[PDB]
């Protein structure tokens, strides 16, 4: 119910920092 | 009576601070030493703050 | 050259003892009219029916006021937000009764102070300065617009604008607490941080710079003569002020860049006062301070009062006595 | 076809969720401008189709 | 008498303003 | 209410409006990444 | 001495406060202090 | 290091978006991506409101600001503003939100992959801030686009179902407009009205005919100005008056937006035509007039002659005269006698409120509306305790009118600060002393003393 | 080297957080002021002293938590934990208000410690102690408001409770019972604080907007070296600006920063004095001349009379619950109220 809400926003939120993370490994163009 | 003395006591606290400071800081009342270097005020140069004898 | 160019050149001249400027062309007349009206109303104007209930409030010195009690009284609630120039009255007597001076003073004043702000930009342009002093002044300007203009608009009447007086201001503040719980509004809490912190940082900066003045005088002359106007070199040792203040707290809670330190001084109060002017400006539209009245209750449901409930008893005292004759119906909806 | 519209709809959502992380990493990685050109150009048509497919299915369930 | 007194003090301050602007010690560049 | 078909997405929908604030936050995570050059 | 990059600890630590505070605002509406 | 750090671009990280000033392609991405965010919010928020929406409660009891915008356009609503089909709300929601992703896609492409600068890839899209012909052409294109948009509203009102009309009899209803007002004596009379009490400048527009007709004029005005500017170049006088720089244009628009937010603020606070109270709740004035009406009704039923009742001050307890003689409600609400609303206008006569209509013609629906509105006055606390500041917790209400007016005042204020900041800086940067004073040519040092 | 000299050495060591002799007083009293506040706003009630909830534990939030004053029935007791009232019983101490005196008195000695620390560090670095002197105004405020004021009243009950909304209540008590807005010592304090805020803002903005171009980037912060000789902004262009904008201007940098010290420091001191008066109920409450006229002339009204009516509503509406130990029973019919409300 609220785990539904909190699990969605858990995933949406980490989504952003992950992009930054992935692009660092590939010595991406940060 | 009470009003005036409590008021006067309070103000006289400030005179104690004013004249106490002027005694203990008489040397720099007209200003700080114009030839004072960061080895004396910056961090680490001396092991004891202010003591020039504590190099390194 | 031609006549218009001579005039333009005098108007914008950086050699006039007081800069005039294009903003100054509007500011000067409007500030003069506000000031002359204000001085004459404060001394001699007869009682004003602020609340529109034929219950005139005496604000002026000749009608039995002193400096602390006197005021130019806001215009009648019967007028609301209608424009009430002198020429809309049937006579000066009617205009004085209904509070017209107040309108004339605040409108000319808001205009002139708006142009005082633009003048600050303009002179800084002619001098080759950076332009953002006028941004700093926008905080007090915004504040004045809030008590004299925005809050009347939200509430439907200049009669609820802040009076032009010492006690009138207190009246305004008490009433505002009862209708808006401004003490419980974060934007006003930010204003208090702004001005307490402003005063703190003021005293700090002055104390810290003064602490590290360079011995340039004897003990029998003012230390102030150690500084000569225009002088190339600085007269205090910022390294010494950092060394003192970094030890007072710790090294990085202290500033060593003079520009960052002064930008902090500008920003702290300016921002805080912006927030408090926004506080008045949004409570103008009745988005009031936090309400925690009967917020705590026990297992059965009795109210367990907090300090918020105690504040609310004061608020209720102000509510039920203010404008004691002007309410016929139970809710004070404006 | 009830359960078949929820099918398409989480397809959209599990594709958006991929396309959201993937497209910016793809773009600012120098390695595979071309190894990944096909990817995004496909997920795109795939995304769009899914939106359209979910758009017609709505008018069979909603 | 009290009105005269308040008005007189206010009027002295306005006169102070004038002298303090126009008859200031001129700041000069030593 | 949403259309009952999309009810199973109600909690996704409750969190979606705050997503634009995460963009502001994501800019600071990114400059922290690049060390505020 | 520096095996975990600072930008990471920042993000972890931030979202940690966001959660704790988020919870305090939740409790403003639930249970004790909610007026209910 | 393609700008993108402080050594090369001259701006620190906390003003890094100023690194983009002369990178037209990266700058294009920032704007499209940001447009993405705006259309996303329109979409996510509307769906959020839909999921939380109970059609039996008034809109204004449920914290909705966007669905009332859709209802005013004539979708999903019937007589008296009853919600009769939520499906259109859903549609507005999903289409904006879907659309945000294409926008999203386009901005992130341009800001990362695409050419950082556009002016060598194609001479039509690339631009120089200082090109006065290129700038007015972009202005002209956007002018035309705006003009179309205004005509879209006209199209909805005249050809595609109409608008919610709070003044339509039977208590309000959607209604097609067929006689927009074109007389420019009316349309532009609104612009010359005073903004003060009882006139209200353009906020006072109180019928949908004037609204639709204004949007015909504005659409055609914007389309004609678009062409003007596409074909013209600024005249000598205008060139000498403005600063021609990216940052100056920015400051002109911050100025514009500030002015508009303040106007919006007063629109939502005072106007109950294009912000119907069916949807937004009563106006502050409306709620206060409604209170006096409610207690007039109660006491008249008990036997009070409300026209002859002298209140404590000597003014009528229920009815008094405005300063030009109109019969208005008494008590503090005397400041609000400029209020006009559909629930109230039936009691109005040539000399104001009509005592015979008050003694005979008050219908139960007016009593209901006046009680409803008096108890949804737009007063409430920041944590949404409804009522005056001294009210106890219980009622969880803050009027959409408060929310929309406070948010946009705040926003309009900071955008005026932005204007002053960026206008000042643009002037300084154009004169070349925005980084400080040149020690070797300090201007005041070459000036005579004031004294 | 005697042992006193060796202990000096270690106390005055250059570390991340300087200690000094002044530390021995400062750090323990400060920590415990802070600690007992946190502890008490988190866990401790005001039920037995005030009839109020006051902790997170009870459901209060950051704005309504307080460490509240002891009950009026304690008088001015020190409320020592080992004293006649609580008799060493920690729980009873918390319940009778002992945390308020704990915080009040540890805080007092901590402020002492801090000022001595200001003096101690000044001496060793070799600067003038104007900062310590500036700290005297916060000490006058704290002493006047928190100690002197209740010592003149019936008990510590009427000192301020340590809480955001508790302090707001204190503000309003002072309006309704002392008419403190009317008090010229408060008015001078307002001038010093708003005036200091003004000086803070206008000085910072002037420096920022008269800077010299000492670098080539648009971030102007990086064009300052703390060891440079030269003024980083132009006093001469600052002076001309303000001379022509406002008619006068500072021309002396020393006087300007001395004035910045003086204005807010002198204002807090003036307000302290007014509060010492109020300790005794020696208020500027009334203007006798207005009252003689108003009593005789029902048509004479001013903002001064309107405000007392408000004061009167505050007193009667708030006293029963604000001073529960008085068992004030005010029937509805005695409550002052205007029409309708
Ligand atoms: C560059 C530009 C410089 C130009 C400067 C010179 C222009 C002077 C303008 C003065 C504006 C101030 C007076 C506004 C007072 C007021 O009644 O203004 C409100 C009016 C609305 O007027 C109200 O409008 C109402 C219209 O509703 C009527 O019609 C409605 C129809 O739906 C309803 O039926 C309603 O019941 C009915 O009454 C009535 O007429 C009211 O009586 C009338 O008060 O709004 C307005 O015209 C909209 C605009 C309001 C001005 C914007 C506010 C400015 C804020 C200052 C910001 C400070 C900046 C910070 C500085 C630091
Ligand atoms: C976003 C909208 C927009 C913007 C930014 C511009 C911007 C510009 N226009 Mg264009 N214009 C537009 C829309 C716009 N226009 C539309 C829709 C039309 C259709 C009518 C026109 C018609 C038009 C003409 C005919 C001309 C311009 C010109 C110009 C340039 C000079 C403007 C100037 O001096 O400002 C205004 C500044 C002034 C100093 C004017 C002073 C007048 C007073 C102070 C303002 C009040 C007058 C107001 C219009 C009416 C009062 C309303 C009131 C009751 C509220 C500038 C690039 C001029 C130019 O150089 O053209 C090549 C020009 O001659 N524009
Ligand atoms: C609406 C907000 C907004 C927008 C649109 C931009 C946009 C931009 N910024 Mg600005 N910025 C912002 C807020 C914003 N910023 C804030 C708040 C700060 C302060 C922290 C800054 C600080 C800042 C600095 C310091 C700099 C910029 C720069 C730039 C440009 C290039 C950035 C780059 O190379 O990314 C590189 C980063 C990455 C590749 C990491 C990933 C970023 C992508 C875009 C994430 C997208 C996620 C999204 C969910 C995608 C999936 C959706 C898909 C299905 C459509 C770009 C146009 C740079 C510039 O001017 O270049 C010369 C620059 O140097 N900005
Ligand atoms: C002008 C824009 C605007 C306006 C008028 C509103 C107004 C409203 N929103 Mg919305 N909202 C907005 C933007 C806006 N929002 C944005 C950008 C988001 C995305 C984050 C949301 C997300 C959102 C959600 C998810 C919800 C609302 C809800 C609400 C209602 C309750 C607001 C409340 O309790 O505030 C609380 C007040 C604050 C948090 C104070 C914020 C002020 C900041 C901290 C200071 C100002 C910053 C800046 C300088 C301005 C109210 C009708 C609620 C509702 O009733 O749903 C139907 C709800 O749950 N809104
Ligand atoms: C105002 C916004 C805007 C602007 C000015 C540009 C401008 C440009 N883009 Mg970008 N772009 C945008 C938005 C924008 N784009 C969006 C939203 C997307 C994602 C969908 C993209 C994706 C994109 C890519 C992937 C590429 C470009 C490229 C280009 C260049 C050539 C485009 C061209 O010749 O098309 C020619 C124009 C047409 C064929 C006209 C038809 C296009 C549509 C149907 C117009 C419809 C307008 C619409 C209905 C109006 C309403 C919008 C909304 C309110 C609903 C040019 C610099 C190219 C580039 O940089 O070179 C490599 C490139 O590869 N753009
Ligand atoms: C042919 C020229 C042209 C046209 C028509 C447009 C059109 C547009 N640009 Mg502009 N732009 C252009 C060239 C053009 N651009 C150039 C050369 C540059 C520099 C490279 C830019 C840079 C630019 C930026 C930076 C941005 C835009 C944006 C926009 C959109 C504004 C959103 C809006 O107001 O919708 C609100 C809705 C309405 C006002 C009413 C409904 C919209 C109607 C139906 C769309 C009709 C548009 C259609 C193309 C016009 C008919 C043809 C016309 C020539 C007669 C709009 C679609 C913004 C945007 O959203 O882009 C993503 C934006 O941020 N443009
Ligand atoms: C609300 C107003 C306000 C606060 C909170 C405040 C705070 C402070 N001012 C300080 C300094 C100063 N303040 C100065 C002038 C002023 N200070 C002012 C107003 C304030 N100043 C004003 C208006 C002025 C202008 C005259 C100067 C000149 C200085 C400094 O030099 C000094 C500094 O470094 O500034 C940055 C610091 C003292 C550090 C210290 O004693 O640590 C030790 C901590 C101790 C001993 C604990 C104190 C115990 C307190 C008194 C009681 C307990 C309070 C609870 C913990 C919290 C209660 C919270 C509720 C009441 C809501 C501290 C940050
Ligand atoms: C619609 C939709 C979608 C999409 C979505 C998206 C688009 C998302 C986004 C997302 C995002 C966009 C996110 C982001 C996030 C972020 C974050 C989470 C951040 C945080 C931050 C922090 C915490 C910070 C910290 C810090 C730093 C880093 C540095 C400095 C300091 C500080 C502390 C500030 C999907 C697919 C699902 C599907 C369904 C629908
Ligand atoms: C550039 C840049 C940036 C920015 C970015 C941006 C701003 C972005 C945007 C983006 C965007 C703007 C995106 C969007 C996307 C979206 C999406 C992804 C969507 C999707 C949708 C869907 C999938 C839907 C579905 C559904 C339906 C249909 C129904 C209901 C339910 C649901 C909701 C599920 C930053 C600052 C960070 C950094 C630097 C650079
Ligand atoms: C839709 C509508 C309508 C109509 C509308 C219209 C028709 C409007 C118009 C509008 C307009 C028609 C506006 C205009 C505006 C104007 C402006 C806003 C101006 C400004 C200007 C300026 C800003 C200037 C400046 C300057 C100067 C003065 C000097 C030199 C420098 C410069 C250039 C800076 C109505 C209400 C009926 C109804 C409803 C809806
Ligand atoms: C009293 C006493 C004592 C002592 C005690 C103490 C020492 C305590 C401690 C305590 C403490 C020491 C504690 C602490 C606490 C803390 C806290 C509880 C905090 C919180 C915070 C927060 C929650 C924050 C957050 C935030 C905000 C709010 C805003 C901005 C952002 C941030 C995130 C930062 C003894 C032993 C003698 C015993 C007897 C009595
Ligand atoms: O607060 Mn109370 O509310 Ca704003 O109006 Mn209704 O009463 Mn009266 O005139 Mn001035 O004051
Ligand atoms: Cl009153
Ligand atoms: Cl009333
Ligand atoms: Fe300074």
């Amino acid at each position: 119910e609220v785990i539904a809400q909190l699990t969605m926003i858990a995933m949406i939120g980490i989504a952003g920092p992950m992009i930054i993370f992935l692009l660092a490994v590939r010595r991406g163009n940060l | 009576f009470t009003f005036a003395h409590a008021v006067f006591a309070l103000l006289f606290f400030f005179g104690h601070i004013w004249h106490g400071a002027r005694t203990l800081f008489r040397d720099v009342f007209s200003g700080i030493d114009p030839e004072l270097s960061p080895e004396q005020v910056e961090w680490g140069f001396y092991q004891k703050v202010g003591d020039v004898t504590t190099r390194r | 050259a031609n006549l218009w160019e001579r005039f333009c050149n005098w108007v914008t001249s950086t050699d006039n003892r007081l800069y005039v400027g294009w903003f100054g062309v509007i500011m000067i007349p409007t500030l003069l009219a506000a000031t002359i009206c204000f001085v004459i109303a404060f001394i001699a104007a007869p009682p004003v029916d602020i609340d529109g209930i034929r219950e005139p409030v005496s604000g002026s010195l000749l009608y039995g006021n002193n400096i602390i009690t006197g005021a130019v009284v806001p215009s009648s609630n019967a007028i609301g937000l209608h424009f009430y120039p002198i020429w809309e009255a049937a006579s000066l007597d009617e205009w004085l009764y209904n509070g017209g001076p107040y309108q004339l003073i605040i409108f000319h004043f808001l205009l002139g102070a708006s142009c005082y702000m633009g003048r600050q930009w303009e002179l800084s342009y002619r001098l080759g300065m950076r332009p953002w002093i006028c941004v700093a002044y926008s905080a007090p300007l915004a504040s004045a617009f809030a008590v004299f203009l925005i809050y009347p608009i939200g509430q439907g009447s200049f009669s609820d604008g802040m009076p032009l007086g010492i006690s009138g201001t207190f009246n305004f503040m008490i009433v505002f607490q009862a209708e808006h719980n401004i003490l419980m509004h974060p934007f006003h809490q930010l204003g208090v941080a702004g001005v307490f912190g402003g005063a703190l940082f003021c005293a700090m900066h002055g104390s810290l710079v003064t602490s590290s003045l360079i011995r340039e005088t004897t003990e029998t002359e003012s230390a102030n003569y150690g500084y000569k106007f225009g002088q190339e070199e600085e007269t205090y040792n910022i390294v010494a002020a950092h060394g003192y203040f970094g030890r007072l707290i710790f090294q990085y809670a202290s500033f060593n860049n003079s520009r960052s330190l002064h930008f902090f001084l500008a920003a702290w109060p300016v921002v805080g006062v912006w927030f408090t002017a926004l506080g008045i400006s949004t409570m103008a539209f009745n988005l009031n301070g936090f309400n925690f009245n009967h917020s705590v209750i026990d297992a059965k449901g009795n109210v367990i009062n907090t300090w918020a409930d105690i504040i609310n008893r004061a608020n209720l005292g102000m509510e039920v006595m203010h404008e004691r004759n002007a309410h016929n119906f139970p809710l004070d909806l404006a | 076809m009830t359960i078949l519209f929820q099918l398409a709809l989480a397809a959209l959502v599990i594709l958006s969720f991929v396309m959201v992380i993937g497209v910016p990493v793809a773009y600012a990685s120098p390695q595979d401008w071309d190894r990944s050109k096909q990817l995004i150009f496909l997920g795109s048509g795939l995304w769009i189709a899914l939106v359209l497919v979910v758009g017609v299915l709505n008018f069979f369930v909603v | 008498m009290e009105t005269i007194t308040y008005v007189f003090i206010f009027a002295c301050i306005i006169a102070l303003f004038f002298f303090a602007i126009f008859f200031r010690e001129p700041p000069r560049i030593t | 209410k949403l259309p009952e078909a999309y009810a199973i997405f109600d909690p996704l929908v409750d969190v979606l409006p705050v997503i634009p604030v995460l963009f502001l936050a994501l800019a600071f995570v990114w400059q922290a990444a690049v060390g505020f050059r | 001495g520096g095996r975990i990059p600072l930008w990471i600890v920042a993000t972890v630590a931030g979202m940690g406060v966001i959660v704790i505070v988020g919870l305090f605002f939740y409790g403003a509406y639930a249970g004790l202090g909610s007026s209910l | 290091a393609t700008n993108r750090d402080q050594e090369s671009s001259g701006f620190a990280w906390w003003a890094g978006n100023a690194r983009l000033i002369n990178l037209s392609g990266k700058l294009l991405g920032a704007h499209v991506a940001h447009a993405g965010l705006i259309v996303f919010w329109a979409g996510a928020m509307t769906l959020f409101e839909l999921a939380h929406f109970i059609p039996e409660k008034p809109m204004y009891e449920q914290g909705l600001i966007l669905i009332p915008h859709i209802a005013t356009l004539g979708w999903g609503v019937g007589p008296g503003g009853e919600v009769v089909d939520t499906f259109p709300f859903f549609v507005v929601g999903v289409v904006h939100l879907i659309s945000s992703a294409v926008l999203g896609f386009g901005g992130v492409y341009h800001a990362i992959r695409g050419p950082e600068t556009l002016e060598e890839y194609s001479s039509f899209f690339g631009y120089d801030w200082k090109d006065k012909n290129k700038m007015t052409t972009i202005l002209g294109f956007h002018l035309i686009v705006l003009g179309i948009g205004a005509l879209l509203l006209v199209a909805k009102a005249m050809f595609f179902g109409g608008l919610y009309d709070t003044w339509a009899p039977g208590g309000g209803d959607v209604r097609v407009i067929t006689n927009p007002t074109l007389d420019p004596r009316v349309i532009f009379g609104y612009l010359l009205k005073s903004p003060f009490g009882g006139e209200g400048w353009i906020v006072s527009v109180n019928n949908l005919e004037d609204v639709v007709g204004g949007h015909i004029w504005i659409g055609l005005i914007c389309i004609a100005g678009g062409i003007w500017h596409i074909l013209t170049t600024p005249f000598g006088w205008a060139r000498r008056a403005f600063i021609w720089s990216g940052e100056a244009y920015l400051s002109y628009s911050l100025g514009a937006l500030s002015m508009m937010g303040f106007i919006a603020t007063c629109f939502v606070w005072f106007n109950n035509t294009v912000y119907p109270s069916e949807f937004y709740g009563p106006t502050g004035p409306e709620a206060s007039q409604a209170q006096a009406m409610t207690f007039l009704i109660r006491d008249q039923k008990l036997g009070a002659n409300v026209g002859s009742a002298q209140g404590p001050t000597g003014l009528g307890k229920y009815l008094m005269r405005s300063p030009t003689g109109e019969i208005i409600f008494g008590g503090e609400t005397m400041r609000f006698w400029d209020f006009r609303g559909p629930w109230l206008e039936p009691l109005r006569g040539p000399n104001g409120l009509d005592l015979n209509k008050i003694k005979n013609d008050i219908q139960p629906w007016q009593e209901r509306r006046a009680a409803e509105y008096m108890t949804h006055a737009p007063l409430g606390s920041l944590n949404s305790v409804g009522g005056v500041a001294t009210e106890i917790n219980s009622v969880n209400f803050v009027s959409p009118r408060s929310w929309l007016a406070t948010s946009h005042f705040v926003l309009a204020f900071f955008f005026l600060v932005g204007h002053l900041w960026h206008a000042g800086r643009a002037r300084a940067a154009a004169a070349g002393f925005e980084k400080g004073i040149d020690r070797e040519s300090e201007p005041v040092l070459s000036m005579p003393s004031l004294d | 080297r005697g042992w006193f000299d060796i202990l000096d050495d270690w106390l005055k060591r250059d570390r991340f957080v300087f200690v000094g002799w002044s530390g021995i007083l400062l750090f323990p009293c400060a920590y415990l002021a802070l600690g007992g506040w946190l502890t008490g706003t988190t866990f401790v009630t005001s039920w037995y002293t005030h009839g109020l909830a006051s902790s997170y534990l009870e459901g209060c939030n950051f704005l309504t938590v307080a460490v509240s004053t002891p009950a009026n029935s304690m008088g001015h007791s020190l409320l020592l934990l080992w004293g006649p009232e609580a008799q060493g019983d920690f729980t009873r101490w918390c319940q009778l208000g002992g945390l308020w005196t704990f915080i009040a008195l540890h805080g007092a000695f901590g402020l002492i410690g801090f000022m001595l620390r200001q003096f101690e560090i000044a001496r060793l670095v070799g600067v003038r102690p104007y900062n310590a002197i500036a700290f005297s105004a916060p000490i006058a405020v704290f002493v006047s408001v928190f100690l002197i004021y209740p010592l003149g009243q019936s008990s510590w009950f009427f000192a301020p409770s340590f809480g955001v909304a508790a302090i707001f209540r204190f503000l309003l008590f002072f309006q309704g019972f002392h008419n403190w807005t009317l008090n010229p010592f408060h008015m001078m304090g307002v001038a010093g604080v708003l005036g200091g805020a003004l000086l803070c803002a206008i000085h910072g903005a002037t420096v920022e907007n008269t800077l010299f171009q000492d670098g080539e980037g648009a971030s102007t912060f990086r064009a300052f070296n703390p060891t440079q000789a030269e003024e980083t902004y132009s006093m001469v262009t600052a002076n001309r600006f303000w001379s022509q904008i406002f008619g006068i201007a500072f021309s002396n940098k020393r006087w300007l920063h001395f004035f910045m010290l003086f204005v807010p420091v002198t204002g807090l001191w003036m307000s302290a004095i007014g509060v010492v008066g109020l300790a005794l109920n020696l208020r500027s409450y009334d203007f006798i001349s207005q009252e003689i006229r108003a009593a005789e002339d029902p048509e004479f009204e001013t903002f001064y009379t309107k405000n007392l009516l408000l004061n009167e509503g505050i007193r009667a509406w708030m006293a029963p619950q604000d001073q529960p130990h008085e068992n004030f029973v005010f029937p509805e019919e005695v409550l002052p109220r205007g029409n309708a409300l």
